[PDB]
């Protein structure tokens, strides 16, 4: 719905060679949205865009390490 | 790839690399001119019995050899900067692929739709198949669709490395904890080689990069079969 | 608020420091701290170059603002001329330390 | 305290041909030998350590 | 006999003992970090202290006792000190660069914010502010000491110099307690790294400067300084001001802005 | 002071050209040989 | 520049000797190590 | 700026002493008051094994290799948490 | 007396001599390392069979050539010997501290040789970038001993800088302004200022690497929020000024040699020469990131660094053309020193021009970390510095020793070296353009031809170095004492005889104010 995604589009907020924050921001956004939805009684499907973008941009080991830390309670980012 | 006795750049595979060839031709002409001129004048100053050892005035000829060089530098900078910004232009890719450097091999990840990933190691010289290139072949190549704008994201999981493909005009350092972006676009199908370009220890010389450019349709079946 | 107890150079300076100080007071420069002023440098009015031996290296800045300094040994005896501008210099030897 | 600089000036300007680092007397000589012995000995010891560290102790 | 005012120094063994002590300290640090032994380091630090003591003792002998410091020699020593201080400024600049580089673009590993997640900075209005008033005050008192010396007032020179030193020691003690009380350590990421290495090197400079002042204090007690010739004191004062200014930058950058 | 003049302002002797040849040969030869022996050292440790 | 004749002239024979000795001091040690490179690689 | 005081007719030893005792030391006294007032041990925060903190890539060259140089048991947790 | 003179020295000439001896010895070490590099690359395959050893060899080659050969010779050797003589000063401002700048080098060299002896050496590249240089990829004492070597070499040079700047500012005749000092003296002062400002930043940076390796700091470790790129900035902030530090005293000696053998009383456009060196010095501090065009920097930053870097060609051009204008109309003396200077002018210009090709970030993407860079710096730095050193050495050897060299042998030496270095390095441009990476122990088969020729060229240069040693021996063996020297009126350093007495200028020169 409103998707049909090929890959993460150009984001004017991150126009330079260093894309580290682009990955990080979308990872955060997806998880913040996922928590809002699961909490207030709504659907995680609205959080889809962020999931696709961070999935396309973020290295597997980063996503993996971050997931592990959120589970351990050591994720330094605010979610 | 480079061939025996090559003098200049590998043949341009992308529009940007073509652009650089022309810019290099332009600049190299200038380099030849100035170096030969200097060599010339040296020989000119040394081939005469005529002398003039008294004090010579400088605030006049110094204007010439200050303004001319400045103009020549601007003549180089203009096309240099035009290409630099052109490389930077927003292109909007159809695909995103990531590569992680490791001691000593590269791994690739195509995670736009499916979670596809694999390691890419150099084929040992003893295991090369007849006709294959020593130090250049890898077990798993980087299959990519030709004639499409692709976003390459480069990083590392240990020390620094550098992902390069001379034919496409590419070189982006692989730094741990950082995600470097570059765009790739091959005008032709084929196999394009590159080698790790940042000293990463013992096997820095042995962790090549091999891109395999095929039509989109073949890229898609390859991705499926690679899951 | 105030008082004394701190020695002065006059009372405590010693060695070469003291010599330079006492000489400067008499308006002398035995240790070549100052740049000598030129005479007209003619045959009759040569630049007098003090020395404690029978020769001293002279550096001549022929014209004001020249970056090139002309160097040569000035020997005791008849006045010599700068190889570049011809101005005259004459050595006036010995003494300093009584 | 009293100003005894003049005494020290006399002692160090005394024409005995001794270099400034030994001109204070026998203590200078001792301190010097201690310093130099520690330096030279310590250096020999470092060379030894280098020899030791140069080889693998598996 | 020479007829210029410069100083030809007697052949000295200190440059060699100094160089060797440098080898002993670096070798020692290596032996300590990797081969768990402090023997070399111990000898190194010892010969180093011995070298500095004898070398500067000789400089005092050459100037106060032998009179080799004519105005020309003193002029050169002034340039030497200013240049030395400049090199020290550039050294600190490298650490301030490291601080600003990390703090201005906090990486995801820190939580993408500064200070990092999990770091609770010291309150800059507490001991760090006290430390600031302490160094600023010592800057005033050392200026009083200098004017006293030049006006020929022995008692007040010693009084002002003593106050300056006490303040330097007070700063050092306060900082040492701050180091102990701090909830973060040098191993607490880039925050602890920049904090302790930068303030640490500064702390070392305060200790060096204090020592230099103490040396001037004793030389003053022994009447070495005249109301006009006292370069050792002037250099210690310039060095002390340098230390004071580095603190102001540290305070503003690391303690205040970086909190 | 010290001896002055040609062959006297240097830390080595040039009184005998053959002893000098030996000195120079050891001096420069040791420097040039060092890397070869260090490489040999590193290959022989493992 | 002008100079006086050699106080201790070095004849052509003496020069061949000096040159030879010089070249050998560089070439022999290095050559030895290089020659025995295989003996080192695996031992 | 010009401060808020005045003198300047001749800055000498008396003036700098006036500043030492009339401004500088009193400032140190006030800051000493302020500090030895707002002190008091603040309740140490709950331990969380954050990966960017308590870094250990090589043991320290002292003690058991796991304690920082100026380790304070009360406020400095080890990689595994606060001590006994 | 021997120990007093040579271990406890406070004389600028004797200290200069210790530096020339140290530097010549270091050059032998640096040369052997370079032949080991080229032997490994001499034919396809592996020679050493241990690439960590190859990397350790490349790393040590650079440190030795830079810190132990070039700097000691140019600044400590020629600088100590010539600067006081050229301004009529009795010695350096701090003649005792000067001795410590010297004595810190042998320990520094020992620490470097130690790092290659212990563990598996530091196979990091002379840039020592982490994480490769960190305690995980390079565990053990090696990298730490390397860092300490640099600390001692850094202290030596910083103290030497303070000494030279003070001496040049404070010890000239009362009537001589800074605009009346020789160009070599200017080149040393400017070099000293760059050293003074740049070395402390390196010191800061390598100290941070040391603490990351041993005190659990994470300045360059992403896990603690650090950044490997920060080290690069700190290194290169020192690194670029360093390359200008390596060439400046060379520019100074070249000006003297060219002026001297053109039979001129002065170099053309003195003030333009001063201006050029100062501008090069200034600009040399704002172009460092051109060593980081591939690390992933903003495009605007890259455009700035490309531009700032190109501007250096202007002041550099004024020097080149001024040397040529000094030759113009001269009564040319084809001495061996003049040949080195002329070779310098040409080879330096070639290397400088390829540096301008590299300044373009666009092109650098493809040239970075390839042999094109190695070719660039071996022309400007290797040939440039070595040629200036050889020219100055042959020119001033009679002043330092009191003996003359055999000119014919010296000309033969120049010829062999000229062939050797061009055969060794010219083909490397081809290797770079075609894509061969630097720091490689082996290469794809296509690169075989140029690598073979390059390694052959390296042996030619070895022959030249061995011959140089023989030539120096012959000079000392024959003992042809100097009698007369031309142009002493504009070359003060020669005015006190060959060799000049222990103490020169006990009675200073007389210079009128007018
Ligand atoms: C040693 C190996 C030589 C191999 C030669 C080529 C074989 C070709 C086969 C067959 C040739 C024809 C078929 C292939 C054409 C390929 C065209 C190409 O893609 O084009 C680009 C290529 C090839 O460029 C060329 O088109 C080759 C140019 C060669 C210039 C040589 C000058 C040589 C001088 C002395 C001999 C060399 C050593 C000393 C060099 C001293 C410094 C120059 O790559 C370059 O850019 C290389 C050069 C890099 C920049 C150096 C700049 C300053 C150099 C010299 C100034 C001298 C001035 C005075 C005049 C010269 C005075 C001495
Ligand atoms: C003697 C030392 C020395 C000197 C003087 C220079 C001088 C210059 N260098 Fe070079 N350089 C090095 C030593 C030196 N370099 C080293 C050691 C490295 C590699 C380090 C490493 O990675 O290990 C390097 C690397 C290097 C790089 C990084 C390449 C890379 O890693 O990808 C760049 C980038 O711009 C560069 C540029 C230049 C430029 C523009 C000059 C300019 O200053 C040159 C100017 C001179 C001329 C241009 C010629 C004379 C001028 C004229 C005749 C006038 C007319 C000219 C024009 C109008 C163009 N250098
Ligand atoms: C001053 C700097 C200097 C000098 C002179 C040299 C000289 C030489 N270098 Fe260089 N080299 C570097 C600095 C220098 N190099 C640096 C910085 C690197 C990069 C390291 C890295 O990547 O980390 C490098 C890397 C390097 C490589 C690339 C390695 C790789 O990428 O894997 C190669 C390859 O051929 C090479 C070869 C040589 C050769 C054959 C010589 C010489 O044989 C050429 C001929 C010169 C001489 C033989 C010197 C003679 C001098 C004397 C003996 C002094 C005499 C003294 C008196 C008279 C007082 N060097
Ligand atoms: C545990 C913490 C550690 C503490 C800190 C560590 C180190 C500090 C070290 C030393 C300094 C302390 C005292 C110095 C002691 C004796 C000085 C002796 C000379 C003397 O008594 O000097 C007098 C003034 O000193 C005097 O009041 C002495 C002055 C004391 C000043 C500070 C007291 C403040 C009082 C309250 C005022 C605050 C109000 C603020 C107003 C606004 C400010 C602008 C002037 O006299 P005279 O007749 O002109 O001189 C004849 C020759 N001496
Ligand atoms: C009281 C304030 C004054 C500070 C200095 C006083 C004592 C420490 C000893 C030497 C310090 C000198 C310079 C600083 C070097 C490293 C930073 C040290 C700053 C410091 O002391 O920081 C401490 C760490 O100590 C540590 O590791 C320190 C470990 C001690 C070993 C020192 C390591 C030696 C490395 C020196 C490198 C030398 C290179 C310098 C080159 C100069 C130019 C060439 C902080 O304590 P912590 O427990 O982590 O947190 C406190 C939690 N309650
Ligand atoms: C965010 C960053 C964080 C880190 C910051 C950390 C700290 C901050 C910085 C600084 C503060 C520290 C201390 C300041 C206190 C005292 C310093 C001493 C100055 C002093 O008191 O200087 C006096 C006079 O000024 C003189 O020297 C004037 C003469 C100077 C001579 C030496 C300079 C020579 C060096 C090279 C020359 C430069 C050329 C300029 C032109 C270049 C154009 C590009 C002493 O006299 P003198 O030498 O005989 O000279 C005779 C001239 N009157
Ligand atoms: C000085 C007078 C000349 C004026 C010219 C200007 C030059 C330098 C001063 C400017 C410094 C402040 C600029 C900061 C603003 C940008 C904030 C920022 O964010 O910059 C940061 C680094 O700045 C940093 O440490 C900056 C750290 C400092 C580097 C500059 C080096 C010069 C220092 C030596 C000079 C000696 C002076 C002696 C002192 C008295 C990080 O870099 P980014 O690329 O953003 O990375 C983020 C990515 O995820 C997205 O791409
Ligand atoms: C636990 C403590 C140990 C820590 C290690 C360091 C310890 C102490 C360092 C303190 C430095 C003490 C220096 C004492 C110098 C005494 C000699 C002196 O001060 O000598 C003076 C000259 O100045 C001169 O050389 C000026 C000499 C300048 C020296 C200043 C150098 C500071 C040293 C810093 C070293 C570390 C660098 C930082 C590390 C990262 C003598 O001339 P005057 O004073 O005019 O006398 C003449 C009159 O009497 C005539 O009437
Ligand atoms: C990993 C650990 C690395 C450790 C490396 C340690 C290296 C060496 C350690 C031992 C060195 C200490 C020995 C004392 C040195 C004193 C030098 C000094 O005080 O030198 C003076 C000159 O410098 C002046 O003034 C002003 C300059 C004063 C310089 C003080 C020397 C301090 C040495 C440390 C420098 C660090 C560089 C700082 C930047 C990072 C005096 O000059 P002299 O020629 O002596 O005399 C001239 C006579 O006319 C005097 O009457
Ligand atoms: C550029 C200027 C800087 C030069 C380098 C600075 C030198 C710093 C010296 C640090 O040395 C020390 O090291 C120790 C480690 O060996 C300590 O002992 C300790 O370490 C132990 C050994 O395991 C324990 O037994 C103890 O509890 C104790 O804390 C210790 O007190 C301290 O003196
Ligand atoms: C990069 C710089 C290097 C330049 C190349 C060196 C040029 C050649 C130098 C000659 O050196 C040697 O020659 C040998 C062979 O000709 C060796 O002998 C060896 O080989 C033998 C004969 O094959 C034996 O007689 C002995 O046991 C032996 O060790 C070997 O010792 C060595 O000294
Ligand atoms: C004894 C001497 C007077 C002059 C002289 O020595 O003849 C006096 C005058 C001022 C000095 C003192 C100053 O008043 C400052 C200090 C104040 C005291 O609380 C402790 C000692 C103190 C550190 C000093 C000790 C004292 O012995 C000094 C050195
Ligand atoms: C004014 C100054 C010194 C002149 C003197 O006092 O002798 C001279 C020295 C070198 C000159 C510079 C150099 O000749 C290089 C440039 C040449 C151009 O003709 C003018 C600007 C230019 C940048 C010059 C400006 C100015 O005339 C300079 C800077
Ligand atoms: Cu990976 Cu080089
Ligand atoms: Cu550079
Ligand atoms: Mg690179
Ligand atoms: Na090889
Ligand atoms: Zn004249």
């Amino acid at each position: 719905k409103i998707k049909n995604y090929q890959t993460a589009p150009f984001d004017s907020r991150f126009p330079n060679q260093n894309q580290t924050r682009n990955c990080w921001q979308n990872y955060l956004d997806f998880h913040r949205c996922e928590k809002a939805m699961t909490a207030k009684g709504g659907d995680v499907s609205v959080c889809e865009w962020y999931r696709r973008v961070y999935k396309s941009l973020c290295p597997i080991s980063w996503v993996s390490t971050w997931d592990d830390r959120r589970a351990e309670g050591t994720f330094p980012g605010k979610i | 790839m480079a061939y025996p006795m090559q003098l200049g750049f590998q043949d341009a595979t992308s529009p940007i690399m073509e652009e650089l060839l022309h810019f290099h031709d332009h600049t190299l002409m200038i380099v030849f001119l100035i170096s030969s001129l200097v060599l010339y004048i040296i020989s000119l100053m040394l081939t005469t019995k005529l002398t003039h050892t008294s004090t010579m005035d400088a605030q006049e000829v110094e204007t010439i050899w200050t303004i001319l060089p400045a103009i020549i530098l601007i003549l180089i900078a203009l096309p240099s900067l035009r290409i630099l910004y052109m490389m930077d232009e927003i292109n909007n890719p159809s695909l995103t692929v990531k590569t992680m450097g490791h001691q000593w091999y590269w791994s690739y990840e195509y995670t736009d739709y499916e979670d596809l990933s694999f390691d890419s190691y150099m084929i040992p010289t003893s295991e090369l198949k007849p006709g294959e290139l020593r130090l250049l072949e890898v077990d798993n190549r980087v299959v990519l669709p030709m004639e499409m704008t692709i976003r390459m994201l480069v990083s590392s999981e240990d020390v620094l490395h550098s992902w390069a493909v001379p034919s496409l005009g590419l070189k982006t350092d692989a730094i741990p904890g950082r995600l470097n972006q570059t765009t790739l676009m091959s005008s032709r199908p084929g196999l394009y080689y590159g080698q790790c370009s940042e000293i990463c220890g013992s096997n820095h010389s042995f962790m090549p990069i091999v891109l395999e450019l095929v039509p989109l349709k073949y890229f898609e079946k390859w991705s499926a079969s690679m899951l | 608020a105030s008082g004394g107890g701190v020695p002065t150079d006059e009372e405590q300076a010693t060695g070469l420091e003291r010599e330079v100080m006492l000489a400067a007071r008499k308006g002398q420069d035995p240790y070549n701290i100052l740049a000598p002023k030129a005479t007209s440098g003619t045959k009759e009015d040569p630049n007098l170059v003090p020395s404690i031996t029978n020769k001293r290296i002279v550096g001549c800045i022929c014209e004001e603002d020249n970056s090139t300094v002309i160097w040569f040994w000035l020997h005791k005896g008849e006045a010599q001329r700068c190889p570049s501008c011809g101005t005259h210099y004459k050595l006036v030897p010995h003494q300093l330390a009584h | 305290f009293e100003n005894r600089v003049a005494e020290k000036q006399k002692l160090f300007q005394e024409d005995n041909g001794l270099p400034v680092h030994l001109k204070g007397g026998a203590t200078d000589n001792i301190l010097y030998r201690v310093t130099m012995t520690l330096c030279l000995g310590g250096t020999l010891y470092s060379l030894y350590c280098l020899g030791w560290a140069s080889f693998p102790h598996k | 006999h020479q007829t210029h005012a410069y100083h030809m120094v007697n052949p000295s063994p200190w440059p060699l003992t100094g160089a060797l002590s440098a080898l002993l300290m670096t070798s020692g640090l290596t032996m300590w970090f990797h081969f768990n032994s402090m023997t070399l380091l111990m000898i190194g630090l010892t010969t180093n202290m011995l070298t500095m003591y004898q070398w500067w003792r000789d400089v005092i002998r050459e100037s106060t006792f032998q009179g080799h410091h004519t105005p020309a020699v003193q002029k050169g020593l002034r340039y030497g000190m200013i240049l030395f201080i400049i090199s020290e400024v550039l050294f600190f600049t490298g650490f301030f660069w490291a601080f600003y580089h990390s703090s201005l673009a906090p990486t995801p590993e820190l939580g993408g914010c500064w200070p990092p997640t999990g770091i609770h900075p010291l309150n800059p209005l507490e001991v760090p502010l006290l430390n600031t008033s302490v160094l600023l005050a010592s800057g005033v008192s050392i200026t009083w000491a200098h004017h006293s010396l030049m006006e020929g007032d022995r008692k007040h020179m010693l009084q002002a110099l003593f106050i300056t030193i006490t303040l330097g020691v007070y700063f050092t003690l306060l900082q040492a307690s701050e180091y102990y009380e701090a909830p973060f350590t040098i191993s607490d990421g880039v925050y602890g790294s920049t904090f302790f290495v930068a303030t640490g090197f500064h702390g070392l400079h305060v200790i060096i400067g204090s020592t230099f002042l103490i040396v001037c204090f004793f030389r003053q007690l022994k009447f070495h300084f005249t109301s006009n010739h006292h370069f050792g004191f002037e250099a210690a004062a310039w060095y002390w001001h340098f230390v004071d200014v580095v603190w102001l930058f540290l305070y503003v950058s690391i303690y205040w802005w970086g909190s | 002071h010290y001896e002055e003049g040609p062959g006297k302002n240097i830390p080595f002797s040039v009184e005998n050209k053959w002893r000098l040849l030996a000195m120079m040969t050891l001096f420069f030869g040791s420097g040039f040989a060092a890397p070869f022996f260090i490489v040999r050292h590193q290959l022989l440790k493992k | 520049i002008t100079a006086k004749p050699a106080k201790t002239p070095t004849s052509p024979k003496e020069q061949a000797i000096g040159l030879s000795v010089t070249f050998l001091s560089f070439l022999l040690p290095a050559g030895w190590v290089l020659y025995h490179l295989d003996n080192y690689k695996k031992s | 700026a010009s401060a808020a005081k005045g003198d300047h007719g001749g800055t000498g030893a008396r003036t700098w002493r006036f500043l030492t005792f009339g401004l500088a030391l009193p400032s140190v006294a006030l800051c000493t008051l302020n500090s030895w007032l707002h002190s008091g041990h603040r309740e140490r925060p709950a331990f969380i094994p954050y990966h960017h903190l308590r870094i250990r890539t090589k043991p320290f060259s002292w003690g058991d290799g796991n304690h920082t140089f100026f380790h304070n048991p009360r406020v400095n947790p080890l990689p595994t948490g606060y001590e006994k | 007396m021997f120990i007093n003179r040579w271990l406890f020295s406070t004389n600028h000439k004797d200290i200069g001599t210790l530096y020339l001896l140290f530097g010549a010895w270091a050059g032998m070490v640096g040369t052997a390392l370079s032949l080991l590099i080229r032997a490994e690359l001499g034919q396809p395959g592996t020679l050493l069979g241990d690439d960590q050893i190859y990397n350790v060899v490349v790393t040590a080659h650079a440190f030795v050539m830079i810190f132990f050969m070039v700097m000691p010779i140019m600044i400590g050797g020629f600088g100590n010997w010539l600067v006081p003589l050229m301004i009529g000063a009795p010695d350096m401002a701090f003649p005792r501290m000067n001795n410590m700048s010297f004595w810190l080098l042998p320990p520094s060299f020992l620490l470097l040789l130690a790092s290659s002896m212990v563990e598996a050496g530091a196979g990091t590249g002379w840039t020592v970038y982490p994480p490769l240089a960190g305690n995980l990829a390079h565990a053990g004492a090696s990298v730490d001993l390397t860092i300490f070597s640099l600390h001692l070499a850094g202290v030596s040079s910083i103290l030497g800088a303070i000494n030279f700047i003070t001496t040049i500012i404070n010890m000239k005749p009362p009537a001589m302004s800074q605009y009346q000092t020789p160009l070599f003296v200017w080149s040393v002062m400017i070099t000293a200022v760059l050293l003074l400002l740049s070395l402390p930043v390196l010191a800061a940076g390598i100290t941070m690497l040391l603490t990351d390796r041993n005190l659990n700091t994470t300045f360059f470790d992403p896990a603690g929020g650090g950044d490997p790129i920060l080290y690069q900035h700190l290194f290169w902030f020192f690194g670029h000024p360093e390359v200008y530090i390596l060439i400046l005293p060379g520019f100074g000696m070249i000006s003297h040699i060219v002026t001297y053998y053109s039979g001129k009383k002065e170099p053309f456009g003195y003030m333009g020469m001063v201006w050029a060196m100062m501008s090069i010095g200034f600009l040399g501090f704002i172009v460092w990131a051109h060593h980081m065009f591939t690390v992933g920097m903003d495009v605007d930053t890259r455009a700035y660094f490309t531009s700032a870097t190109m501007i250096i060609a202007i002041p550099t051009g004024v020097k080149v053309f001024s040397w040529l204008a000094t030759l113009h109309g001269g009564n040319i003396k084809w001495s061996p020193a003049m040949m080195w200077a002329l070779g310098f002018i040409f080879l330096f210009t070639v290397g400088g021009l390829t540096g301008i090709v590299l300044a373009n970030s666009s092109l650098d993407i493809v040239l970075h970390d390839t042999y094109y860079v190695v070719a660039h710096f071996h022309y400007v730095l290797s040939m440039g510095a070595v040629f200036a050193i050889m020219g100055g050495f042959v020119h001033w050897f009679p002043l330092f020793s009191g003996y003359t060299l055999n000119d014919t042998w010296a000309k033969i030496h120049f010829a062999i070296m000229f062939v050797g270095v061009n055969m060794t390095f010219f083909p490397q441009h081809f290797l770079g353009l075609s894509g061969m990476p630097r720091r490689y122990s082996d290469y794809p088969d296509a690169y075989t031809m140029w690598n073979t020729i390059s390694s052959m060229g390296s042996f030619i240069s070895l022959t030249a170095v061995m011959l140089m040693v023989f030539i120096i021996w012959e000079a000392f063996a024959s003992k042809r004492e100097v009698l007369t020297v031309d142009l002493t009126t504009t070359n003060l350093e020669w005015l006190n005889g060959c060799p000049p007495p222990y103490h020169t200028f006990e009675e200073p020169t007389y210079v009128n104010l007018k």
